[PDB]
């Protein structure tokens, strides 16, 4: 018709929590902490050889 | 005085198994699969002769 409704519906509409992927996060590189000692065992070794 | 010594050890090698190293620092350059038909699939480095 032509009549208003009354609009009594309290809304709750709580956003669901959205999903997280969390990273594997990489601070220091194999190659860094390799590269990290004044003494490498390896090369000694191959230097003694 | 001349002594002829026979010797048996233990040599580990890491992936990607290009070179081994057994345990009085005998550091080889030599894969320790490579059977002498799969040079392309294995490193060798040491001398030939
Ligand atoms: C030296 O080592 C190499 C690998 O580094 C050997 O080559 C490989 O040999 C195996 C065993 O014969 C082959 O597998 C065969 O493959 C076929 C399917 O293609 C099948 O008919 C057989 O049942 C068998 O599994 C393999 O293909 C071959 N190549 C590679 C790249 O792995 C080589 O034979 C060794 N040589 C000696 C003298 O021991
Ligand atoms: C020798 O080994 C190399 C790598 O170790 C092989 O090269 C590969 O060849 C395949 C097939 O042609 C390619 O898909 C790869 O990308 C190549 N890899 C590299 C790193 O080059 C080569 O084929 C081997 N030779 C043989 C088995 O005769």
């Amino acid at each position: 018709s032509s009549i208003s409704t009354v609009d009594s519906m309290i809304a709750l509409d709580i956003d669901p929590l959205e999903n997280t992927d969390f990273r594997v996060l990489e601070l220091y590189s194999q190659k860094e902490l390799r590269s990290s000692n004044v003494f490498d065992l390896e090369e000694i070794m191959r230097e003694f050889n | 005085n001349l002594n002829c010594m026979v010797t048996i050890t233990t040599a580990r090698s890491k992936y990607p198994y290009h070179f081994f190293a057994t345990s009085t620092g005998d550091v080889v350059d030599i894969s320790p699969f490579y059977n002498g038909t799969n040079r392309n699939a294995s490193y060798f480095g040491e001398n030939a002769d």
